[PDB]
């Protein structure tokens, strides 16, 4: 039931710095990250629904920087089937 | 005498009368009622002052001081209106209108996340009020004078779920701290700074 | 030097930091930092027992008040495990082992329903921990010899989310006295009267 | 308190799917509605602050394909006078 | 009977949130409010004047930022007649 | 103490119309009138001070399209001496 | 005796203020009011010989902003025989 | 808990009224009102003692001092018909009669007449009163328990101008000093000790 | 460096080595001396100007402090002679005669009457010397600079029979506070401004 | 946000971290480490600064407060490459390069000798640090701004046999203290007011 | 009353003059003086005693505390003979004499070498001396009676190089504080015991 707070950058670092800033701004939790290949890489993290939200938006100052920032988003109550199926971390 | 401040407030919000009180060493006010306060310089006046008010009305002051720089004057009382007399008393004693108070201003406010584990302990060394919890939020305000930032620190939990940090009527400008959970200081700090302005006053 | 009091704190919780950090002039704590503190009488000869420890591992040292008759030392650490060699290491140097210490004893116990307003003027004039805002319940324990106080802190907050006004565990009896809605301080002491019961020693 | 969302429509239909998306979007409750008459529904909405920040734009969104939008509005702490009069499903007694 | 105090708001909306500001400014009885239909709501306040006179003007510019407002006024004495047929809580 | 509101007018009616306005203005007690010779009359009420400072201004305003007014004055806190000595409705 | 201090006002407002801001301004004792007809109003203070004076010229800026300031005088000590003749509030 | 002291001043002097208000942290008292102060023992039943008490009448609270064993809390009202209603609240609910109370004793009574320049730097510097000038009598009163120092100071300030150095009712035994010329001094010392010896009570 | 004071002062009188004294750590006046005064910033290049005097000279300082921004230098003995001494060697130090001194700017001056019972014990907060008794009369000062006041407050205890309040040689201002009987304070008042307007100096 | 001092502290010499620890109430330091120094207004960038620090590193604070008039930034580890990473970050979060501090000036330097022990015991009244001994010497310096004063005050001690007496990197100027035997005085000072000028800034 | 302690000083040291400067709240000594000290029991005859030393002698009248039971207050004069006659007729004014003191035993001594960092921020944070500089080592001495400490400082600094970090002779047990490296402190508890040890008196 926690929420979901991604960053999807073309470049390895970016999404390093991006991670980083994100667990240095607010209580949040991170998982890992899925390489979809072609240089895309995504980073998830998951925790209280305004902390993302808020992590979120520090992440992307942060990642704009230094990387080819192209997507961020944030979902604050996914289904049960999302966690039931993805790695998203809160699978059981 | 000039004028600075001239703030009338409502009906406080509950956990105000500690930090108030607290910092007080006078005629600590009590949560519900209605209390105004008064920062001019030099901090005499404001003595001279307190009488216009205390002669002519039923009211109580908790500040007088001058630990600070020039000294301050709050009265307090539960009924609006006898404290309205006293206050429009203060200035006809001065000879100025309410469009005579400075207009605020707004110079430093930010919000600040997940404050790490350290500055917790340090901020608490100014232990006026509550402790920043370690890794909520904490505001920053700043306006010139000093007297303003009581408006903001009452609408603040007047509007929001916060915990109060400490507060700045006193000295040359007007600095505020807040604490809480995320989603209540982004509600909180954006309502004080929406208050500050919409005051009416001389450049 | 007599081994009064000594239990130590498996991991110091959110809220307590705050308070031994708003208080503590020496090495200061963290929040989630393991923390062993002992007391001992004569309070003169507490000098020896940081100093020599201090000498001997890599633990903080966050108070260490030298009173007429009792001493407190409170030391912290991010590791658990270290704790245990000092303390080992210093009940060795005092003579004495784990069955040595004195057993705590539960003094009074009073929850005051609806805290007034005069009081809570009084009440967090004199505290350093949250300001008590008015409505909500106050919990005052107090424990003989003084320094089991800090278990009583550290096992409230944990619970509920309760405000701690004032904690000393330098004196006689200790004052644990912490603040919320009535129901949420009755669970609070509650946690605090068993703590009493659990710690080993002699009366 | 628990918080306060609202959303109202100049159309029932609106009100419905504003309601909706908010509850799939938060971990809030909704209580109710109000008909104000003149085709004017409003749609209720409680919970945490900060899910009530993201239900409400949810909802907006949501219904703003549909009908016309009168106004969107939340409130952190609603006072506890209030609570007592108007229906707003934390009215106590009982 | 006490004194008055009223705002309308063409939308349910304008009229709690001027209800909330109000209660939260002075030492005023939030009565209820009465719907006259086609969308227009009237809230209602009471106590002494400089607690309405405050209260009112606290929620006119609260509610200026979200509605239509429609009327704000004070009355400071209502007759004992007005109280008995009209709606206004002090009804004995 | 309860404040106080005076009218002071040369005639008679100019004092009645100014009374019968304050206390339908606000909330306040109509106490008496004080006749002073040579046609100087007084009227005075008493209450809290938002109500006569409305209700002064209000009975002033009704008044002075009547007869010469001479002069109109509110005092928020009389000191306990003058409600003692002085026919102001409220002598022990 | 204790001295005296008076305000002739020709309006019986004039009077209060003046009366009022006297007993606020000094350690004084206000006794009574005397009319002599005619709108003429006389209030009358006893007390310290200072007292008084400070007092009394506290009044007259206080009553010549509201009303037809006719005398102001201080007698700091006043014979026996005329405390017993004339109503002065200290008459045996 | 023991109820040590209990006595009622008929109406607080000029003077004490602010030496009382230079140092309380609670609602500061005004002149002319009566005023009840209750003394009792261990200090952790005083927070029971005012809170019977503040919820039981509409009095004002003023001081709640922790002492080292003991807990006073004062009242006082300018409506003398608060205290046979409060103190009987207070007195009927913590194990006293009004003669149950303990009688106070003169504990030492000296008067050094005419102060000396040098005792001027060191007498006043630790007071907070008014300042003791050079060249001036003071005559030092104590009362056994502390409370009972109220009585003394009242009752001489009223029938002389005399002036008031210091007075701390406050801790194990309480301090009375009074400055003044000679003749002024003389009457006064004679009127506290008479004023202290038909104190009623127990031993 | 720059000037701003310059005062000589005669022969005290007794109640301020009382408030000199008790507000001041350093070697302490006592009544009937005399002492100096002079002001400059940085209280440092006071430091090194009180050795100029102090071993020139046969003298002792009472103030040397920085509580409330930088220092300000008076020094005190009994012989006239000495005093005037010190200060030749002090103006000799930095090359400039008397009139190079700034004048002084007379900021508020206002007496107050029948001062409200609850403003007297709030006052005295600031519990620098004496109290006001509720209800007499109060003069307050202001000048610039600020070490020009314990002159005025020299000049009116000598000149009335006053109760002397608080003084201020500090801060970017010169403040000061007189209680007593009403006809006396204008006695004072008249006196003190008198004392500030026929010192000579540059604007 | 403005810019005033920035100073990289290289590791410190020992009996610094005591008197820089000692008066602080925070982080303490310890001798051997590293610190950074920046001076901005208005002192609440200082609270938001000092967490871009420990966000990004690995450090800890000393100084934080608002005690004297806006505060001032310190942090402190034992790795010289974790403060030079802290500081970059912090003029980095002004977008301001190296080079946009101020020069300092350079007001009041000079030596006293064989101070008289008058002077001595009443410096001590400040005593943050060591006492000057009756005739030793002394060491007196004003610099704008306060910061670069523990700049001055390290290289100081750092080259000769000198004791530390009393520092302001805090307020609107920097002053500083020294005392020992003649001849280091001579060659600490001739290394302190020297320090400050090599520093490069802007007008 | 009980005779606790009276010791006339042939003359105080240069550094321990420092101490009591950073300490008194009088008229402050000066080096080279001789200084009397004299403590009594109960504390209410102190002033009383000073007043019977003061006006036969010429001494000087430099700490005065006032403790639960026992009193202290010091007397300081450059000629021997004049100190000595307020000793004399202090000491002969209970009817008592030379014997009448309380006799001197060594309570406690520890011998602390190389204080470490976490023994060194505790140890100056709560003392007015010297501040101990990390690496000195630190030797802790208590006397019983206090009165009696301050021959352990006389002797030390005037028969070693040590620094003293804290000497506090009011209270149950004085405390005495000294700081340096390994080789002076060594020699001064050898100094320190034999002053100690000759000082004569009763039990």
């Amino acid at each position: 039931a926690d929420a979901l707070g991604m960053i999807e950058v073309r470049g390895f670092v970016g999404m390093v710095e991006a991670a980083d800033a994100m667990v240095k701004a607010a209580k949040v939790e991170l998982i890992g990250y899925e390489k979809t290949g072609g240089g895309y890489v995504t980073a998830v993290v998951r925790g209280d629904v305004a902390a993302v939200k808020a992590a979120t938006e520090a992440g992307q100052r942060a990642a704009e920087r230094v990387g080819e920032v192209v997507a961020v988003h944030v979902i604050p109550r996914p289904h049960v089937n999302v966690d039931a199926a993805l790695p998203l971390g809160r699978t059981p | 005498i000039t004028l600075r401040t001239y703030i009338f407030l409502d009906a406080l919000q509950p956990q105000l009368a500690t930090f108030i009180g607290k910092t007080a060493r006078g005629f600590l006010p009590v949560p519900g009622q209605a209390s105004l306060w008064v920062e001019i310089a030099p901090g005499i006046a404001i003595n001279r002052v307190t009488d216009a008010a205390l002669k002519a009305t039923k009211v109580q002051p908790a500040v007088q001081v001058v630990e600070r720089a020039y000294g301050l004057l709050e009265v307090h009382h539960f009924d609006q209106g006898e404290v309205l007399a006293a206050g429009s008393t203060i200035l006809d004693k001065l000879e100025v209108r309410e469009e005579g108070r400075l207009k605020p201003q707004v110079m430093t406010h930010q919000i600040i996340r997940a404050v790490e584990a350290y500055q917790t302990q340090i901020i608490n060394r100014n232990s006026q009020g509550m402790m920043i919890l370690p890794g909520e939020s904490l505001f920053i305000l700043e306006t010139q004078p000093a007297g303003y930032a009581v408006l903001a620190a009452n609408e603040a939990e007047k509007a929001a779920n916060v915990h109060l940090v400490n507060v700045t009527p006193y000295g040359a400008f007007g600095r505020l701290y807040l604490a809480g959970s995320e989603a209540e200081i982004d509600a909180a700090a954006e309502a004080a700074e929406a208050a500050i302005r919409s005051v009416s006053g001389v450049a």
